[PDB]
């Protein structure tokens, strides 16, 4: 046998905010902050004003590279303002 | 005659070692005859205790009995979840440059330990268990972590292995190891969708994987604060109420009495997975009053029915994220010590429409089993 744990190169995110869901697709070399910027374009709220939630720890930063979070292919997040 | 490598399930509340030898996995019993060991470390006036010895004296020595180090490993002191968890631990956590350290009294002195040092002591015990069975020093190991652990948690778990004197061959995901134990990479049936339902002592993890040709995560869900401990506490509160009715006294603010009750409740809970009734006895529980009673499986199920039912919600959520119907899950895998509860098994089986579920490996051993296989493959 040989055993390989493949990390998906494209990450799918469904981000919930209030009544609404924002779909986001990006490479796992992107940062968490790039998700927030896409959220700002969709919600017209500044990234400064959003608490992006759903990660498994509370130390994730805007500069965190998504690959380092060992995320599943399909992800559920949500935004607090 | 070369030394085998070991697989170690380094669990939040219990750990487990296996070794693959002679075409077969052996899950290794410790010197109590036990195949799981509490992930507990204690510090007394005279010695350092690890495993059962540590967990046995938690009620008498709560300030210097460490557990849950897995909730701290690779983490930052300022993490809200860390600060939230600290309110429930009787041991002190301090800040060293945003790195948490556990602080205790040891041989009369104040000592502080990094999470990976605490975990390295658990891993030392698991290493010594394997060595007592194999008859020689063990230097190589695969260690498992939750699939959602980040780089920092993985690196700190590996550091705990190095501090324990192990060459860490690889860190792999717990649900991967569970699937390996069931040969789910070797069905020869093409790509398969696998759901891992992992209910332990402190945490509940649901993972959906695809497996094709030995290549393994499509969705995750769960609750990092739902586990066997919460079922114990439903029993604790039940008997606290029974003790009020029988003796008109409230024991809930006596920390030693509650912990002694919790220990006895956890044992009764285990018995209720094999029998429909269990007895419970604690001498001098409170104000020297002896406590002795019994409980039925049915009564235990009623006390926990909402918690048991709540486990299906993360299953539905993971299926939604993976965009899969429950009928598209080819292999269902129940692991974790709490999946031994018959009501839990029945709720999952009914949810997956009467399907026979993968349960013949002991569910608190399947992760160590798969780690042992991965270890042999890497030697
Ligand atoms: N026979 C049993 N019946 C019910 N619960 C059990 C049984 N055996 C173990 N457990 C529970 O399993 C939990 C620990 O599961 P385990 O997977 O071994 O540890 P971890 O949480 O570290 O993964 C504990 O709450 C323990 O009480
Ligand atoms: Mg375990």
């Amino acid at each position: 046998r040989q055993i390989v744990e493949r990390q998906p190169r494209m990450l799918d995110f469904r981000v919930e905010y209030r009544d609404r869901n924002v779909d986001v697709v990006l490479e796992d070399t992107c940062t968490v902050g790039e998700i927030k910027q896409i959220l700002e374009n969709e919600l017209q709220i500044p990234v400064s004003k959003m608490l992006l939630k759903g990660w498994k720890t509370g130390d994730v930063e805007d500069s965190t590279v998504l690959k380092s979070l060992h995320l599943p292919k399909n992800n559920s997040l949500y935004v607090l303002t | 005659a070369k030394a085998a490598a070991i697989g170690i399930d380094l669990g939040t509340t219990y750990s487990c070692v296996g070794v693959f030898q002679h075409g077969k996995v052996e899950i290794i019993a410790n010197d109590q005859g036990n195949r799981t060991t509490p992930s507990y470390v204690a510090f007394t006036d005279t010695e350092r205790l690890i495993g059962d010895a540590a967990k046995n004296q938690v009620a008498l020595n709560p300030q210097n009995t460490v557990f849950d180090a897995k909730r701290l490993i690779g983490r930052k002191f300022g993490d809200p979840v860390v600060q939230s968890d600290m309110k429930h631990w009787p041991f002190q956590v301090i800040n060293d440059g945003d790195k948490p350290k556990v602080q205790v009294s040891y041989k009369g002195e104040t000592k502080a330990f990094y999470p990976e040092e605490i975990s390295s002591m658990v891993l030392t015990k698991m290493k010594e268990i394997a060595e007592a069975y194999l008859g020689y020093p063990v230097t190589n190991a695969v260690i498992t972590v939750p699939a959602y652990f980040n780089d920092s948690q993985r690196q700190a778990t590996k550091d705990a292995g190095v501090i324990a004197g192990l060459n860490v061959l690889r860190i792999i995901n717990e649900p991967t190891a569970a699937a390996i134990a069931y040969g789910l990479d070797r069905t020869g049936k093409g790509e398969r969708n696998v759901l891992i339902f992992d209910l332990g002592g402190g945490t509940f993890d649901v993972s959906i994987l695809t497996i094709d040709d030995g290549i393994f995560v499509k969705a995750t869900a769960g609750d990092t604060h739902l586990g066997g401990e919460d079922f114990d506490n439903r029993l604790v509160n039940h008997f606290v109420e029974e003790f009020k009715r029988k003796h008109k006294k409230d024991i809930s603010q006596n920390k030693r009495a509650v912990r002694r009750l919790r220990t006895a409740c956890e044992r009764a809970k285990r018995t209720l997975s094999s029998s429909t009734q269990a007895s419970l006895e604690i001498d001098s529980l409170f104000e020297g009053i002896d406590f002795y009673t019994s409980i039925t499986r049915a009564r235990f199920e009623e006390l926990c029915s909402d918690l048991f039912r709540s486990t299906l919600e993360p299953v539905e959520k993971a299926l939604r994220d993976a965009k899969l119907d429950k009928a598209q899950i080819h292999d269902l895998v129940l692991v974790g010590g709490s999946t031994r509860i018959p009501k839990v098994q029945k709720l999952l089986q009914d949810f997956f429409n009467g399907r026979d579920l993968n349960k013949s490996i002991n569910p608190d051993e399947a992760v160590a089993y798969g780690a042992a296989v991965q270890a042999a493959i890497l030697m």
